[PDB]
DNA sequence: CGTCGAAGAGATTCAGAG
DNA sequence: CTCTGAATCTCTTCCTCGTGTGGTCAGGACG
RNA sequence: GCAGAGGUUCUAGCUACACCCUCUAUAAAAAACUAAGGACCACACGAG
């Protein structure tokens, strides 16, 4: 038996960590992914992506919205995607985002 | 509480739908204020919205006309 | 918010643009003073400061002072996540070329000069010059130079001119050029050139030359001058580990680049001779390289250790790089693990959960609640309380877990059903409880298996987990309709051992009232399970729509049976529970529950049936003894006389009469029948030799054995494992696939010898060897198959196509495989399906096929029924939803959204676990002969002769429905004839498979055309029918002379006229193949079905299927006719066989090499059509699909398919083989361009090509002709719409180069590129909103 | 006191005859 | 003689979750 | 922190997303507000 609420993140921001000894979340692996894609879960899917897993303003959004009383969601959007898009970039290739 | 909701799919169709429409009723629930039309017992609010739309007290019409009349009551106080 | 992504080469200003600082001193940190240095790879003013609001001099430490840089120390004050985003540059003092732009398997620097990679790899290493700017001279501008000949280069020519060395040639080579000047030279010696390999060359480059010149790209750019560096934070860095700050990351890489380029410009400052000069710069351009990607060249750059230390490219790519690690699989907070338990008490919308756990789990919530509560005042004392674990606690927990679904996640996910949802129920203990009925599902055990608990935060991801993951809710398999939650392995020995009867127990022939009755004279022990009594039954019957008929008939049934009828609802009959109610008659008494009653009346009923199998299958006490495995006496004779046996074959071959391999068959068949024949005595004497009294004398009844009751009963194990432990275990394969000589003659119950456990212990290891193979195996093609859909999404609701593929039942001979009423079940007809009565349209052309019709189809006995699927499709990006018909899920028809590209992925690669990795013909039954598209011919012992290979033989009796299809030879004979009924047990064909029969069309004489003896025909003399026979020499073994001619034979009348095929005005032709024994001689009468020459004569496996997704050419592919045509010769097989086939309407510029090796089984008198196959052999998709259109491939690479997961028992619906076919033939290729802008040669989606013709159209212009393309899953995934869809597929540095090369902009739309991004993904609840988001656009 | 194996596609090689 | 195919060389990928132990730079003076 | 300053406590507690209170030169009367630094590689193990 292991399970975590919160705790502490690793440098990518990916906050479990690694179940071990030290505080960890199971990982929502590849397959997963896909085992909610085949239902028509997206909702879940998308808190289990940006919310859970890393987004600096989304856990310390929501945990602030759950012992409030409302049960909201705010995407934000992956450090994982702003490390990539780092190396990336330091390859001497612009990726970048329109608008 | 229901464990089956084969009831509710045939009122709303998509079975999506379903939890686009159920969600609205259940935030209304828990942030906004009002009340359910279904007499509450002990079930917490995300399956009292399950419970109206298998009575047929709300669809995805009902609501937004009652939203609507929320837009004109607020306007009535704007004056 | 944001719109989709694009990528583009880094212009070197645009470096400059990013970076904040610049870097020139190696040294991360002072290992004294922990603050980092001012010009050090780790710096404050560049990458802002160390902590929050805090300079690196402490003048400011407030929010008061933000904004405002520092003078003292330098560093602006800000808050420390900008230490993740600020970036820096290198100045390099050469330029240097990147490494991905350079390596990379087209190598596009070299394909925009068009010179070799070997001379740009010697003049980027500083070892060959290359001319620059040569002038009036006869040295070229890509001429390559070597240093001496440079050197006599320079004393011959006295102009200033000079070549240049390093990535500075390269880069002014590529500064020089013009690219929009070579475009049109290109095009015109295209249109010059004679050869289509150069012209396919000159057509890559000039793609390459305008993709170029359209996107804002500098081909300049491809050499980098200044080099940007990661963000400090981004460097994994170490923890405090004692004071060692070590670990093996970019830093060295970055280090080493910084020392190679400070030494270069002290060098140049310091005016070094070019000997050096040339050996820093080199140095330089290996660190760059090695930086960017260590390992692109020979030498891997590694550090201590002796390991090959990471570099950039090598965090992007692969298992370990961001796109498979931390974007797709991201970790998730509020999660769980334990082991499992058997939980049978909680409903199966229920499952266990530890309080342990859960109060861990639902931290927030409790959190929450304490406050609403006036518990706590702030979060501090929240968490004291919560820590001290008081009793207030648990009641707080008691209502956070009233109705909040939990996930219950299995580590190996394969299909949809791995992850469910369910409602917790408390429990004490340390394990996770599990409802027994879902135990299969998961395809979970209970030995210390373990798995996840996830839990749903949000209100819309508890209403998800609510209305679509409940275990109730996905009741059916959406790989086939039949149920998932079959009782598995305690309550089907339960129900067994309940409906079963003994001819004498206490009570039988009494009069019961009723089931309410029959339980208390059951209870009371008055009456046993088992006895045959008449009781009286309501069954309640549905006959009246909407309405439950009640009709009560005194039943005849036993005890037992009459107490299971009250857990069964009413609308259930009667005929259901009184058989003896195996397995599989409880699956399909779940399915007409389900099917006639709804969901809702089956939850129950489901949930019901476990606990009476268990409470009876606890009263049964079913133990196994050594008594119940009998040893049949029969066997110890068995074995005398088969050993008997195999020594009289063993001194048959001591005298010499058999051959060795001879005896060998011999031994091993004969060992293959004494183990069937000890089989069966056991057998026998297992079921059947039960026997006792029925009150009278001795009476006959199936068996009570516990061992026996397993086995038919089907709750655990089959026939084959009981013949390995009462009869002998039978023959054993050796390690490399050869079957022993002695099989082993001992079972399990008696003992097991030291030798007949040594051969037994091979295939225990090969095995469970074999699992470490082909779950590897399952995965990658699972996980191919998954990214190759990956985007289908149900949008459309009606194509209105009209066209649809054929379905018809599958039979190989024996008993029809598949009915026509399976296949077609769940799907949607394209025409309208006509009664067998003409003109009478029994069904219109549009309805779905429910099971309410599919029994109407039964009674009319219609074998072609047309039905619309996704390959006849017309919605551009997604399939309609009545062209993929029923959900298979919920039996209606599929929601207009619904994820299916990723269901048949999964369905698919799931069943890839239990896959296994590796004369005369008699009739089945009585009917009549029908032969289709026959040419008979009555031979001269009056039996029916076939002409053509292609016509088989089929029996069809009155319903029309063909029994069976026999593959039959080229001119045999057959017993039966065409058009007659024939008797079941006899052959309706008779041959020698050995000798091939060569039949002629027609009657008459022979005439040998183009034929001389001993130049194409030797006569060899035959010692056995006393005549020479005329034998054909072989094409490669006769002379050359006789190589011009073309040996045949012609049909002719008794005066010497030559007689003409009936039609055509040319004469037959028979071509006689080489190697042929002709009985008859030249000039004598040809019976019409006698053989003329008596010529002398699928990897089930999980590669085949692999094979047959990736579209690979087989090994021998059969040629095919392209266009209708009449078989002609051009050549004589000089160095390989000419044929040339041409249309009698119009002339033909089309001619077929044929190698000489292969068999024509067509003749040059003979017409063939277009698809028809010229050379025997396996075929080819791609040659399928460009001959006889896009629904042919399908109707094989389906058929194929099923044919290998038949075997294997595992059924897959047809539709979720069509969608990846869909997938895969996604790509189209135009063969004129018309009015459209596409050029001829590229290759463009068919979407688009589609939408663009349909536009054009709309307008008096025409559009443009296209021609389909097949593609395998891992060639069509890579070449996707998106780029950053397939860059975290495979081969990440080529897509990323192709991509940023190209200025390939991106569009998201997909389910991955949604994924990555961490926004609603298009799948799901989704849609809606992202339809709305594009209304809005 | 900072400071200096297998196996398969694809792109090169390379070839053979009329 | 110049593609024609036919060898021949080079890059890629080869499951998915856990439970645990242990070991590990860089680069030692230097003024 | 109304701006500046100090702050009960329930680590630390004008930013981390923060937040509130009283007070007028400097600390002291009071309740309600948050959750932190952990890389790589070998060996063994379990399950599908
Ligand atoms: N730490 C001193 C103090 C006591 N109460 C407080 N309340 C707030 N919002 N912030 C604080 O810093 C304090
Ligand atoms: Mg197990």
């Amino acid at each position: 038996m292991h399970a975590r609420s919160t705790g502490s993140y690793s440098l990518v921001t990916q906050q479990p960590l690694g179940g071990k000894a030290q505080f960890g979340g199971q990982r929502f692996g590849e397959m997963e992914v896909w085992a909610l894609e085949a239902y028509g879960a997206a909702y879940t899917l998308q808190e289990m992506l940006t919310v859970k897993s890393d987004d600096v303003n989304g856990r310390t959004k929501m945990y602030k919205n759950i012992v409030d009383g409302n049960h909201q969601m705010e995407p934000g959007m992956p450090e994982s995607f702003n490390v990539l898009l780092k190396e990336i970039r330091s390859l001497g290739i612009n990726i970048e985002l329109e608008d | 509480a229901r464990v089956t909701v084969q009831d509710a799919v045939e009122k709303i169709g998509n079975r999506f739908d379903l939890v686009l429409v159920a969600a609205r009723r259940a935030r209304q629930m828990q942030v906004g204020g009002k009340d359910p039309l279904v007499p509450e017992e002990n079930d917490k609010t995300t399956v009292i919205a399950l419970r109206e739309i298998e009575e047929g007290l709300i669809n995805n019409q009902i609501l937004d006309v009652r939203e609507r009349q929320e837009q004109q009551e607020q306007e009535a106080a704007e004056l | 918010e944001f719109d989709a992504i694009k990528i583009a080469l880094a212009s070197p200003d645009m470096i400059r643009s990013w970076s904040f600082g610049e870097v020139k001193k190696p040294e991360t940190i002072n290992y004294r003073t922990f603050k980092p240095e001012r010009d050090g790879l780790f710096c404050a003013r560049i990458f802002g400061p160390v902590k929050d609001y805090e300079c690196l001099c402490g003048k400011y430490k407030r929010l008061k002072h933000r904004g405002v840089i520092c003078e003292k120390c330098g560093v602006e004050v800000t808050q420390t996540k900008v230490r993740r985003e600020r970036m820096g540059h290198i100045e390099l003092a050469s330029p240097t070329a990147h490494i991905w732009f350079l390596k990379s398997l087209p190598s596009r620097i070299g394909l925009l000069l068009d010179m070799p990679l070997r001379d740009i790899e010697r003049v980027l290493y500083f070892e060959s010059y290359v001319v620059i700017e040569g002038g009036m001279t006869n040295l070229e501008r890509q001429q390559i130079l070597t240093e001496e000949q440079y050197l006599d280069a320079l004393e011959e020519f006295g102009d200033e001119f000079d070549a240049k060395m390093g990535a500075e040639a390269i880069q002014a080579l590529l500064k020089s050029m013009d690219l929009e000047q070579e475009c049109e030279q290109l095009r015109e010696e295209l249109n010059e050139t004679n050869s289509e390999t150069k012209r396919k060359k000159l057509t890559k480059r000039i793609k390459l030359l305008e993709a170029f010149v359209q996107s804002g790209n500098k081909p300049e750019w491809m050499i980098l001058t200044v080099l940007p560096v990661l963000p400090p934070d981004l460097r994994p860095l170490v923890p405090l580990d004692g004071g060692r700050f070590a670990t093996s990351d970019l830093n060295d890489l970055y280090r080493r680049v910084i020392n190679r380029n400070n030494r270069l410009k002290r060098l140049l400052d310091l005016a070094a001779p070019d000997i050096i000069v040339r050996n820093e710069k080199r140095m330089l351009q290996e660190a760059v390289d090695a930086l960017l990607d260590n390992g692109r060249r020979g030498r891997a750059i590694t550090g201590s250790n002796k390991r090959p230390l990471k570099s950039l490219a090598d965090m992007i790519k692969g298992k370990q790089g961001r796109f498979r690690q931390n974007l797709l699989g991201k970790r998730v907070d509020y999660s769980g693990r334990s082991v499992i338990t058997v939980g049978p008490y909680l409903r199966l919308h229920q499952c266990g959960l530890p309080k342990k756990m859960a109060l861990e789990l639902f931290k927030p919530f409790i959190y929450g609640k304490l406050e609403l509560r006036g518990l706590a005042t702030t979060i501090k004392a929240a968490k004291k309380m919560v820590e001290r674990e008081e009793a207030v606690v648990w009641d707080i927990l008691d209502e956070v877990i009233r109705e909040h679904p939990v996930l219950l996640n299995r580590a190996p996910t394969l299909h949809r059903l791995g992850i469910q949802a369910f409602e917790p129920v408390l429990i004490e203990g340390k394990a996770i409880q599990l409802h027994p009925l879902v135990c299969a599902a998961y395809n979970a055990d209970f030995d210390g298996d373990q798995m996840a608990v996830h839990v749903p935060l949000t209100l819309e991801a508890q209403l998800e987990a609510r209305a679509l993951m409940m275990s109730t809710n996905n009741i059916l398999s959406p790989a086939n309709g039949e149920p998932i939650i079959v009782p598995s392995q305690d309550v089907v020995l339960g129900l067994y051992y309940m409906t079963r009867d003994c001819v004498n127990a206490k009570g039988e022939g009494m009069v019961l009232t009723g089931p309410k009755e029959a339980e208390r004279l059951y209870r009371s022990g008055l009456a046993s399970l088992h006895a045959r009594v008449k009781v009286r039954i309501t069954e309640y019957e549905k006959d009246a729509n909407g309405e439950l008929v009640a009709k009560t008939s005194l039943k005849d049934t036993t005890v037992g049976r009459a107490i299971l009828w009250m857990i069964v609802p009413k609308g259930l009959p009667y005929s259901i529970v009184n058989q003896a109610l195996g397995k599989k008659a409880i699956s399909k008494m779940l399915n007409t529950c389900y099917r006639i009653l709804g969901l809702k009346p089956t939850v129950i009923f489901a949930d019901q049936i476990m606990y009476t199998g268990f409470a009876y299958a606890a009263r049964s006490g079913a133990s196994v003894g050594i008594d119940d495995m009998v040893i049949p006496e029969k066997k110890h004779e068995i074995i005398s006389e088969a050993e008997a046996e195999v020594a009289e074959i063993q001194e048959q071959f001591q005298s010499g009469l058999v051959t060795a391999g001879e005896r060998y068959n011999k031994v091993i068949d004969i060992w293959a029948a004494a183990n069937d024949r000890v089989s069966k005595a056991m057998m026998d004497n297992l079921q059947t030799e039960t026997v006792i009294n029925r009150d009278g004398q001795e009476e006959k009844q199936v068996s009570f054995n516990s061992i026996y009751m397993m086995a038919d009963s089907g709750a655990r194990g089959s026939a084959a494992q009981i013949r390995q432990l009462a009869g002998m275990r039978g023959l054993m394969a050796k390690p490399d696939g050869s079957i022993i000589e002695t099989p082993i003659t001992a079972n399990f119950r008696e003992g097991l010898n030291v030798l007949q456990y040594f051969i037994s212990t091979h295939g225990a290891r090969k095995g469970l060897a074999d699992t470490a193979l082909k779950t590897a195996n399952s995965g990658y093609l699972t996980r191919r198959l998954v990214d190759v859909a990956q985007d289908l999404v149900v949008t459309e609701d009606d194509c209105g196509t009209h066209e649809g593929i054929m379905m018809t039942p599958v039979i190989e001979g024996g008993d029809v495989k598949e009915p026509l009423r399976d296949r077609v079940l769940g799907r949607v007809t394209a025409e309208d399906v006509l009664k067998p009565g003409t003109a009478d349209i029994l069904v219109p052309r549009n309805t779905l096929l429910h099971e309410q019709w599919c029994d109407l189809l039964e009674e009319n006995s219609v074998d072609a029924v047309k039905v619309r699927s996704v390959v006849s499709c017309d919605t551009d990006f997604g399939v309609c939803a009545h062209c993929y018909g029923r959900d298979l899920a919920r039996g209606h028809i599929i929601n207009k959204g619904e994820a299916i590209g990723v269901i048949a992925a999964q369905s698919i690669g799931e069943p890839g676990t239990q896959l296994t990795m590796r004369s005369s013909i008699q009739v089945k039954n009585k009917g009549s002969i029908k032969l289709s598209n026959v040419k008979s011919v009555v031979n001269s012992s009056g039996k029916l002769v076939i002409t053509s290979r292609n016509t088989e033989l089929k029996l069809i009796d009155e319903f029309g429905r063909t029994k069976e299809s026999y593959k039959v030879p080229y001119g045999a004979v057959l017993a039966k004839g065409d058009g007659e009924q024939v008797a079941g047990g006899e052959t309706v064909a008779n041959w020698d498979p050995h000798t091939m029969p060569v039949i002629t069309e027609v009657s008459g004489f022979v005439r040998f055309t183009d034929m001389i003896d001993g130049q194409t025909i030797t006569r060899q003399t035959d010692e056995l029918t006393g005549l020479s026979s005329l034998v054909v020499l072989d094409s490669a073994e006769r002379t050359a002379g006789g190589k011009d001619l073309r040996p045949a034979l012609k049909i002719v009348d008794a005066q010497g006229n030559d007689v003409l095929i009936p039609g055509t005005d040319m004469p037959a032709q028979y071509f006689l193949p080489g190697k042929a024994i002709v009985q008859l001689e030249d000039g004598v009468q040809i019976s019409s079905g006698d053989t003329l020459a008596r010529i002398p004569q699928i990897t089930g496996g999980l590669p085949r299927v692999a094979d047959l997704f990736e579209a690979r050419r087989p090994k021998e592919p059969a040629i095919l006719a392209e266009i209708s045509g009449i078989v002609s010769f051009g050549k004589e097989t000089k160095g390989k066989r000419r044929l040339v086939i041409t249309p009698v309407d119009g002339s033909d510029p089309y001619e077929e090499m044929i190698p000489k090796w292969r068999q024509l089984n067509v003749f040059e008198g003979e017409r063939v059509e277009r698809g028809d196959v010229i050379s025997d052999g396996p075929e080819a998709p791609h040659d399928i699909l460009r001959l006889r259109g896009v629904h042919a491939v399908t109707r094989y690479i389906v058929n194929e398919v099923q044919d290998v997961y038949r075997l294997q028992g595992v059924k897959i619906n047809d539709k979720h083989i069509e969608v990846i076919v869909r997938q895969m033939l996604r790509k189209a290729t135009i063969v004129n361009a018309g009015s459209s802008d596409f050029l001829e040669g590229e290759q463009v989606e068919y979407s688009r090509v589609k939408i663009a013709n349909r536009e054009l159209e709309a307008n008096g212009k025409v559009g443009a002709t296209y021609s389909r393309d097949l593609l395998g899953i891992t060639k069509a995934s890579l070449a996707t719409e998106s780029f950053i869809s397939a860059a975290s597929f495979q081969e990440t540095t080529r897509v990323l180069t192709e991509a940023a090369v190209a200025g390939k902009r991106d569009e998201l739309r997909g389910l991955k590129e949604n994924v990555i991004v961490g926004r609603l993904i298009p799948a799901g609840t989704g849609y809606a909103y992202h339809q709305d988001r594009m209304r809005r656009r």
